[PDB]
DNA sequence: CGTTAGGCATTAAGCTGAACGCACAAAGGAACAAAATAAACAATACCACCGAAACAAAGAATTAGAATAGTATAACGCTAACAAACATAAATTAG
DNA sequence: CTAATTTATGTTTGTTAGCGTTATACTATTCTAATTCTTTGTTTCGGTGGTATTGTTTATTTTGTTCCTTTGTGCGTTCAGCTTAATGCCTAACG
């Protein structure tokens, strides 16, 4: 549709191949609770076990700012 | 020579006495000179639009004073000073006359 | 054979008379006796100016006035036009009176 | 010898002159417009008061009573009492 | 002979055809007859908040008389501002 | 099949519903149609998040006030429904109109 | 059956259900069918009304965003104070 | 040794903090050191008598912590709070749970 | 080395120890009771304030406060208050 | 009673760095919501009636008005003396 | 976890109760005037009950539709410390 999407974070690949792995091995499972969970184990992880996922989102954000140099942000209505 | 201050807005409410209203009125420790002369310009134009419909109210009446069952009529007849005047009675002033359509025979 | 009037014919008539008119309809020697018999339970010898009396006066005719225009339109709610003593209650409970 | 009441009698006869000549007015008519004034000149003081309190201001100016104009005041009343009193002080800045 | 003196059913003295006008005043076109009663009480509980009202007004001041003034005060803590006595 | 009567899961849901105390507007619909009211008064208005938590609890509280004041009417008419006579009637008698 | 899209109306957004839930919590036992389309204009005049007294207390104050406290002045002047949003 | 002004009336709530909010609150010029003794008494009275149903509300209910629903429980069961909160509506709170007589079956 | 609300969320909490050891309270009651407290603060100091204003007081003592709480508080509470009141004043002298 | 000329001390406009607040990326059923339908019970249309309220005339009984005298009371002015704001040193407390 | 916010002491000052006096409106009394409240006998009409038609709400199931709760990042908004001109309050004088 043209709209360009944000980037992934650390977070949000992390929980969702977290949340791939918890839905194949858990059935009967509601999102929200499952999204709670994965919040709470990522603030459980100690900062030593996340520079792969940060790294990556760096390499995403420098991939998008290649990508896109003359890019600003406009909220619209 | 020196010229009023209530003339020096070209009105008629003395800015003094509002001056010094707002001062003993105890609303703050100090009162800007401009206070006065908004508030005796909308103080000035409120009577105004009150004295208006009342004169036209009484003459509409073909009467030649104003009581209050004029003023009352002025209020209530209007809309946005229903609005400012809602909960506020008037002495000696009577009610709106207008009766419900239903109570009315056809 | 005299002529009388029906149910409701007079009383439109007074009822324009009573909006036209800007009187007070109740006496001021019960109104002061009312309040000097209510003010007696408050504080035993007051006295009671005259003027504060017709203030206490003005405000009783406006708010009964005004209770009972609540209460026409709670009977023509209803669709009644003989209103009742639920109406005044009614008319009162929304008001947020009690 | 007396002490005087302090009123805004004068001042309701003087506009009233200037807006109807002809008629005249009553003196409990002259009493209910006092108590009129008196008492919109409470709501409008007691709203820049507690809107001089609310942004901390230890001083009440036209802006506070420009705004509480706006807040009391409803429909065209508030843009013409507005316009009447933006006039008043450029009247009396002018001078 | 004695100035003390205590009164008593003053309630009867607002009367039936002085309520009728009240009622006719603010447009109603039929009174029932249960109507007086209740009206006569609406009228003595308000009577009873204005006038303590009054009375506590009177008192914080050290008199002994009830002026028009506290009576206009009672009113304005009410939310029913009268206009016409100063 | 067993439905129940009509009125009965009203019932239920009128018992239910007042022993609730949850918040009965979803928040992104308010959240639109408070930034759809406020622009044609200014523009650029945005709004926290606990003013507009503010406005949908005082709206809320405002149309239960509303709402049993026009079941008041309603039951006083001999009726069990609502029609908006009753809303009209209960915003007049309050002083609203 | 399909899903219906209609541009702006925000009064709109304030569902049916989430008028019976309303109504629900006041103690109703029916709700005529045109009673949501009356709610939703009561409910946008009172948002209009409060809303433009909030607007008026952040325009004196200059700030470009509606903070809560001026909601809740916005509504102490109508009568209905809200207690837990700070004073 | 000096004892606190709080509890020289034998109090909770700070005479200095009501002494203050009388002061910068522009009430008057001048304010009697009566006045706050007098206001913390008055004050902390009534949020003693809110915190005592709001308890008897909360260990009626089995729970162990007040929640605004007991509060609002608390104010809307009694006769002389409900008339100092009547038009005062309350955050999160709920009503009070009634039902009319003729909605309700046989 | 953020600045600091100042609210009366201690003393809520040292009245309800006070009358109630074992029960706990919200966080969100607590701002409830924070603002009844402020609520009713303003009420009683209004109405001592427009009372030294229509005697022409420019000094409120403990007789406005106590007028006040005999407008406002319906019922028992108002001498309920008013023995709470005394009792708190006759503590405070006789110290 | 109302206005006007110079200090001065308080106060709002001006400015910038910093901290706050909000939207949004994936997820993916959960929870909600719109739509179509059966029918069941509520609103309502109509009709009878009967006792309840309006209307009327008479008289009674009450209020209005006025002169007047006492008279508690309230509203004026001096005066003391008392209570509260203000300048300056602890302390506890609390976010 | 130590700055900060309440508390105490003496000084000035400005508010207020006590006192005197007096005016002034309040209360009571007794007359006439008038006017209006209450009684009693019509009379007629609206609230209320009872039944039948209908119209529309509810409860449910199906199928879309959205939402929700999680952290980091970007950007716009506000706010607080510091600068600085604006201004309003006080005094003395005048009318």
């Amino acid at each position: 549709s043209g709209h360009i999407k944000r980037p992934m974070n650390a977070f949000m690949v992390w929980s969702k191949i977290e949340r791939r792995k918890i839905m194949e091995q858990s059935p009967d499972m509601h999102n929200a609770e499952i999204s709670k969970r994965l919040g709470k184990r990522w603030k459980m992880l100690k900062d030593s076990e996340k520079i792969p996922f940060i790294r990556e989102a760096e390499r995403l954000r420098l991939k998008h700012m290649a990508d896109y140099p003359d890019y600003k942000y406009r909220p619209r209505k | 020579k020196a010229k009023t201050r209530s003339s020096r807005a070209g009105l008629q409410f003395p800015v003094g006495r509002v001056h010094r209203l707002l001062r003993k009125g105890n609303y703050s420790e100090r009162v800007g000179a401009g206070a006065p002369v908004y508030l005796a310009a909308v103080l000035e134009y409120l009577t105004a639009e009150i004295l208006e419909l009342a004169g036209n109210a009484a003459r509409d009446n073909k009467k030649t004073r104003i009581i209050p069952r004029h003023l009352q009529l002025a209020i209530r007849n209007d809309e946005e000073l229903n609005k400012l005047l809602g909960r506020v009675t008037i002495a000696q002033g009577g009610v709106l006359p207008n009766i419900q359509a239903v109570l009315l025979p056809k | 054979k005299p002529h009388r009037y029906r149910p409701g014919t007079v009383a439109l008539r007074e009822i324009r008379r009573y909006q036209k008119s800007t009187e007070l309809l109740i006496r001021k020697l019960p109104f002061q006796r009312l309040v000097r018999e209510i003010a007696q339970d408050f504080k035993t010898d007051l006295r009671f100016q005259s003027s504060a009396v017709m203030a206490l006066q003005e405000a009783s005719e406006a708010y009964l006035v005004g209770l009972f225009e609540d209460t026409n339109l709670a009977a023509i709610h209803a669709k009644r036009v003989t209103i009742m003593p639920k109406d005044i209650q009614l008319a009162r409970r929304i008001r947020g009176e009690r | 010898k007396r002490s005087r009441k302090e009123s805004y009698s004068v001042y309701v006869y003087k506009v009233l002159k200037q807006v109807h000549p002809d008629t005249g007015i009553s003196s409990k008519a002259m009493g209910i417009m006092n108590s009129f004034v008196n008492d919109i000149f409470e709501r409008i003081a007691g709203e820049a008061s507690r809107l001089a309190h609310y942004n901390k201001r230890s001083t009440i100016t036209s802006r506070e009573i420009q705004t509480a104009v706006r807040l009391l005041l409803p429909g065209e009343l508030a843009k013409h009492a507005v316009s009447e009193g933006t006039k008043a002080v450029t009247k009396y800045t002018s001078a | 002979k004695r100035h003390r003196k205590v009164l008593r059913d003053n309630i009867q003295g607002i009367t039936k055809p002085a309520i009728r006008r009240l009622a006719r005043r603010g447009g109603v076109k039929r009174i029932s007859g249960l109507i007086y009663e209740e009206t006569r009480g609406v009228l003595k509980v308000f009577l009873e908040n204005v006038i303590r009202d009054a009375v506590t007004y009177t008192e914080h001041a050290k008199r002994k008389t009830v002026t028009a003034m506290d009576v206009v005060y009672a009113l304005k803590r009410q939310g029913r501002t009268l206009y016409g006595f100063g």
